[PDB]
């Protein structure tokens, strides 16, 4: 998912891949997209 | 794409959608109906093949009839069937994409009459009239002279040879052989040279066949034909000599192979293509390179020449664009597996091109607006009711081999073994095939993505067609004669045993002596391996004849139990690849290792290889490992070159491994699949005999003094028992399937992989020698550096070790297996409730689609885990309807739900399935439940489950297992009742389970009915996992909530409530003394940081408030006890938790220190923050009761 420039809806984009120098190694990048964070709702549990 | 469904055989010939064209350049014409752009249907039979072939030329397993599709009614039915199939294909997105690609993939048109696809000539027309001063001779209009002159080859010519209609696909009827779908090109030269050609399809939509436990959808056969036609449309058709080894003919006495064309392998799908389409490729031919080059040439011709031409039409220019949008690899990587997955259609998955040899097909007739539809088969692919076609008697049977079991020279038995029907080669393909080194040395479900339905639909139809004179060649039918050898043997074959297990009489008797069965002059003995059933029948022999209904019920139950025990007999042994459940009776049926002792003993002592009769079929492929080419280079360049050589050699080793895997699949797994098929035939034969014996007994008992109603009860019970016998046969079938699949994987592990390791060790020796020689010939590097380099480029054994049992288990599992796994459910009813937003929905999500009828007075609450039905209004009812709920004599089931009664003590009905007298029911009584089951003979079983009081959750699980004659009843996580129901007989009841309230507000949660019995371990697991939902509960079982008056109890003392004690000007709370039991307990409340939270959860910080001065809990660091203060800020924030195995009990923690009860102290027990182990670990568990 990537945040759209105009619409307030995340658009779906195809992940990149590795085609730099080696055909023996293939994968897709995972550090792409928007950086999500998670926050508490009521702060009722233990801070520790 | 939109299929023209408004056509019929009575429609007039309008020369636009209904035409009468000429078949090739013969003297015969045929009608044709256009159902889509460039897609036509010819409802008559094919014209090329004569409908009356000589008897010596009929093929094995083919229905030959020269009267099919002769009347107009049959032709109209055929046309409607093809329309329905096309519409069904078009419904799914993938089918629509395939149809659009078929429509838009016109054969490549030729050039102009002089050659070329560039601009045409020009002509000036219409000179303006002469003016008063100017001649105006050159004032005219210039137009392209041969406009749209590209001479297309895809056209049908009318009977007058003056009108031409563009067309890509013509769907004829079947040729000489009724059940034979075929796909034939229009011109071979234009089909093999990248140009393209018209395609004709012979299709039979009216006859299907059954495989395993499902019927073949004809839509998938049509899809396969269309995919094969796509090969001709694009011109990528390999030569007929490009074949692959498909199967090893193990039934023969000579080493012969049955081979398949690469087109059929690439289109048919299944598991076979997975053993050739491998990364990296081990099988490569010049065909792929030539096809890619020719396709690229034609794409360039379009892009550079036929694209910018403004004097050709967009009817061709824009279809050629869409045709060349896709790549060739898209067509090659398009098989039946993708459409099977996207359509959820189960299809034969192993050796689907050789199903003629494995078993004989039975054909079922299809009435299209009765059985098929826009959504496919009615009532699914399994539960569709199709009548057996009357043409099954006309199936011609020409065996490939005749096995004669000679006695001592008299033929005791004569059996037929049929052939695959493919091309047979005696030359070993693998030994004469060389794995290429410099070819396919790279590369270490998404193919129809470049097809746009809307873009194809926007193309205008082709109206004006410029003919090409020579677009057809001829049709020469392939006439072949089937040879039949005869093999005389003394040792019986598995086919001989399989035949002996079949009889045509109706007064037979089971026998364990094969020789006696085949030597019986009366032909009254039938071979069977059911030792239990035979023993029981011999035991009851010479006894009182069965005349009463109880006697017949007992006999039927015993027969079913013995059959189930016999067909499901397996023994778990430890094999090299894990644990294998060997089928014990596999030696008796299909005589194999049937010398003496037990089959399992011989199987363990020997290997799995001994099951098949043709071992050691391996052959070393021709290996071409070229040595390294000696120009000087620095260290880095030499290192890079050697690394590249290393990677290439590793990939070559993997290619050889894949070749050996394909050898194992072709030569070894084929025999194991043959064993699987024969075992399935044996199981089915034994099931048929048991059913026939039961039918004989029932029909002989119809001539007795039994009332009619009891006779209908017998018939219903016998039908249910037949369903149960089918279920047991399916269990045995998949048991033997797993056994033999694991056996085949084990035989690869322990019989083929070592040979591959030996061969590649021998090869790696030479590879390392050559590498060392090359690295020593060079002299541009140092000595230590050279030693490091040569040590770095070495080939140990681990380099060429690629075995992975999980990669072979996951390689022989098809999409059909995944569909079966997804559709396999052990639930006859799995009720699911969903509140949504102001619209509650209660429905069965088990996949069996039980009819749920409920009133609007019911509510949905949160009882335990998810929403639960709440019946507060008196006299409510919820009905669940399903056929399987009718029960019967022999079927195991189980009811499982959560119950909470809010009442207080008369007998109120809770769950009923009582049809008049017979049935079963659960109802409240006194202060507990009662489960009563009664049969149709007067026998009753009433079980009183005590200690079920109101305002408490209970997990009721009742299991009836009729294979064990056992009735188990669990409440929560404790077995309550374990009874024997051997005295209980047929309990046939209504098809509706009724849940009532009877003036009692009740919570019912997760009501579930299974089709099998449950064990204690599974019940305990379900009970404990259902409560593991991060919610802290009270002693009542309901969710614990903040701000509620609660009484405190300790687990050690489940009846003493903590009460306030004042001493030394300090107030604590403590257990009540034995002399003071009437003192009222303390009232507690839980306060959280956020007042919005209402329900307590695991790991929640809170404060306990005691109900006049609003006391709060504090911990005194003088005696390490608790005390009560009058300041909220002085309270302690304690953490609430609970143990998974003590659900209705909770623990209070304070910096990793649980609060517990102290030892006795002058008739007191204070809550204290313990750190010592002398207090039992069960003393820190507390309970809160809603007061």
């Amino acid at each position: 998912i990537k945040l759209k420039k105009d619409s307030p809806v995340g658009e779906i984009l195809t992940r990149s891949k590795y085609n730099q120098n080696s055909k023996y190694i293939n994968y897709r990048d995972l550090y792409i997209g928007e950086k999500f964070i998670i926050r508490r709702k009521s702060n009722s549990q233990s801070i520790n | 794409m939109n299929i023209n469904d408004n056509l019929s055989i009575n429609s007039p010939v309008d020369n636009k959608n209904v035409v009468v064209v000429r078949a090739r350049k013969t003297d015969t014409v045929f009608k044709a109906f256009k159902v889509a752009p460039n897609i036509w249907v010819a409802p008559e039979r094919y014209y090329g093949e004569s409908l009356s072939i000589d008897e010596e030329y009929k093929v094995d397993g083919g229905i030959y009839d020269s009267n099919f599709l002769s009347q107009d009614s049959e032709k109209d039915k055929f046309l409607q069937a093809i329309i329905t199939l096309l519409k069904r294909i078009n419904s799914t997105n993938a089918g629509e994409k395939l149809l659009s690609l078929i429509s838009t993939a016109i054969p490549f048109p030729y050039g102009y009459i002089g050659g070329g696809y560039y601009a045409p000539n020009m002509i000036t027309f219409g000179s303006a009239p002469k003016s008063n001063k100017k001649l105006n001779s050159l004032i005219s209009s210039t137009i392209p002279f041969p406009y749209a002159g590209y001479r297309e080859t895809n056209y049908l010519s009318s009977e007058d040879n003056k009108s031409f209609y563009a067309s890509n696909i013509v769907i004829f009827g079947p040729g000489a052989n009724i059940v034979e779908n075929n796909t034939v090109f229009y011109k071979k030269e234009d089909a093999e040279n990248g140009m393209g050609t018209m395609t004709e399809i012979w299709f039979q939509p009216f006859l299907t066949y059954k495989y395993d436990e499902f019927y073949i959808d004809p839509a998938i056969e049509l899809i396969k034909c269309l995919i094969k036609s796509l090969y001709f449309l694009y011109g990528i058709k390999p030569s007929d000599d490009l074949v692959i080894p498909y199967r090893l003919r193990s039934e023969l006495e000579n080493i012969e192979y049955s081979q398949l064309n690469i087109v059929d392998l690439l289109v048919s799908g299944g598991i076979d293509p997975k053993f050739i389409n491998t990364d990296p490729y081990w099988f490569t031919d010049n065909y792929f390179s030539n096809a890619k080059k020719v396709f690229e040439d034609h794409r360039n011709i379009y892009e550079t020449q036929i694209e910018g031409n403004n004097a050709i039409g967009n009817d061709i220019k824009l279809r050629l664009k869409q045709k060349f949008r896709i790549n060739i690899n898209d067509i090659w990587e398009l098989n039946l597996n993708y459409f099977s997955k996207e359509f959820s259609i189960m299809m034969p998955d192993r050796f689907n091109n050789a199903l003629k040899h494995f078993y004989r097909k039975q054909y079922y007739k299809i009435d299209y607006p009765e059985n098929y539809s826009i959504n496919g088969f009615v009532n699914g692919q399994i539960n569709v009711q199709l009548s057996l076609s009357d043409r099954n008697q006309d199936i011609i049977n020409k065996p490939e081999e005749i096995i004669n079991l000679l006695n001592n020279n008299v033929s005791l038995m004569r059996s037929n073994i049929y052939g695959d029907g493919l091309k047979s080669t005696v030359d070993d393909f693998y030994s004469n095939y060389k794995i290429p080194y410099n070819r396919a040395y790279e590369y270490h479900d998404s193919s129809l993505d470049n097809v746009n339905i809307g873009v194809i639909d926007n193309i205008p139809e082709i109206i004006d067609v410029n003919p090409y004179k020579e677009n057809c060649d001829k049709f020469s039918p392939v006439q072949k004669i089937t040879s039949t050898r005869e093999i005389n043997t003394n040792i019986p074959w598995p086919i001989n045993y399989l035949q002996a297990q079949n009889t045509n009489n109706e007064k037979f008797s089971l026998s364990s002596d094969f020789v006696e069965v085949v030597s019986s002059k009366d032909k009254s003995l039938v071979y069977s391996f059911l030792s239990n059933v035979m023993f029981y029948l011999d035991s009851i022999k010479d006894n009182s004849p069965i005349d009463t209904d109880k006697k017949y019920y007992l006999w039927l139950r015993e027969i079913f139990r013995n059959y189930s025990f016999d067909i499901t007999a397996t023994q778990e042994i430890n094999t090299d690849c894990g644990i294998n459940k060997v089928v014990t009776w596999f030696g008796k049926a299909l005589n194999i290792l049937n010398t003496s002792d037990s089959f399992v003993e011989e199987f363990q002592n020997l290997g799995p290889i001994s099951l098949i009769n043709k071992k050691e079929n391996l052959s070393m492929p021709i290996i071409e490992i070229y040595g390294i080419p000696m120009l000087g280079l620095p260290l880095n360049d030499l290192n890079e070159k050697l690394f590249n050589i290393y990677l290439k050699n590793i990939l070559y080793f993997k290619k050889v491994y894949f070749n050996f895997l394909d050898q194992w699949w072709t030569e070894y797994y084929s025999q194991y699949f043959d064993l699987i098929c024969m075992a399935k035939q044996s199981i089915l034969a034994q099931e048929k005999l048991i059913k026939q014996i039961i039918q004989n007994k029932l029909q002989d008992l119809f001539k007795a003094d039994i009332s009619m109603d009891k006779l209908n009860l017998m018939n219903l019970a016998t039908e249910k028992t037949f369903i149960d016998l089918s279920n047991e046969s399916q269990i045995a079938i998949n048991n033997i399937n797993d056994f033999l699949n694991k056996s085949a994987i084990c035989v690869f592990d322990t019989n083929i992989y070592p040979k591959f390791i030996s061969f590649m060790e021998q090869c790696i020796n030479s590879v390392n020698s050559n590498v060392t020689a090359f690295i020593q010939k060079c002299t541009n590097i140092t000595e230590d550096e050279k030693l490091q380099l040569i040590k770095l480029n070495t080939f140990m054994n681990i380099d060429f070790e690629f075995f992975d049992i999980q990669s072979i288990k996951d390689l022989i599992t098809s999409e059909t297996d995944l569909i079966k796994e997804e559709k396999e459910s052990d639930y006859n009813l799995f009720l699911f409730t969903l509140q949504e937003d102001n619209n509650k929905v209660i429905e069965d999500i088990s996949g069996k689609n039980t009819l749920v009828k409920y009133s609007d007075s019911i509510s949905l609450v949160y009882g335990v885990n998810g929403d639960a039905l709440y019946l507060k209004e008196p006299d409510e009812s919820v009905s669940f309807s399903n056929k399987a709920f009718e029960n019967g004599l022999t079927n195991s089931f189980s009811i499982c739900f959560w119950l909470r009664n809010l009442g207080e003590i008369i007998t109120s009905k809770l769950i009923e399935n009582k049809a008049d007298n017979c049935g079963w029911e659960i109802y409240f009584e006194n202060n507990g439940l009662v489960f009563s089951i009664v049969d149709c003979n007067g026998n009753e079983e009433n079980i009183y489950l005590s200690d079920v009081i109101s305002k408490n959750w209970y997990y009721i699980s009742i299991s009836i297992d009729r294979l064990r004659n056992q009735l188990l009843i669990f409440i929560n996580d404790k077995l309550i009742a374990n009874q024997s129901i051997e005295q209980i007989l047929n309990i046939y009841s209504s098809n509706t389970i009724s849940l009532v309230n009877e003036n009692n507000p009740i919570y019912i949660e997760g009501l579930s009915i299974l089709n099998r019995s449950i064990t204690s371990e599974e019940v305990v697991n379900n009970y404990f996992s259902y409560l593991n939902n991060s919610y802290i509960r009270d002693i009542s079982g309901e969710r614990l909530e903040y701000n509620k008056t609660y009484e405190l109890y300790n687990y050690v003392f489940p009846e003493n409530s903590l009460y306030e004690v004042t001493e030394n000007n300090n107030i604590y709370l403590s257990i009540k003394d034995t002399n003071n039991l009437n003192i009222q307990g303390a009232k507690f409340k839980l306060i959280n940081i956020d007042a919005n939270k209402q329900y307590v959860q695991k790991w929640d910080e809170g404060v306990v408030c005691l109900l006049d001065e609003e006391k709060y809990v504090d911990i005194s660091s003088e005696n390490n006890r608790i005390q009560l203060v009058n300041s909220k800020d002085t309270a302690k924030r304690i953490i609430f938790n609970n143990d998974i195995f003590m659900p209705n009990c909770l623990t209070f923690a304070y910096n990793n220190k649980y609060l517990s009860l102290s030892l006795r102290d002058r008739n007191y027990n204070w809550m204290i923050c313990n750190n010592n182990d002398n207090i039992p670990k069960a003393a820190h568990l507390w309970a809160l009761k809603g007061i």
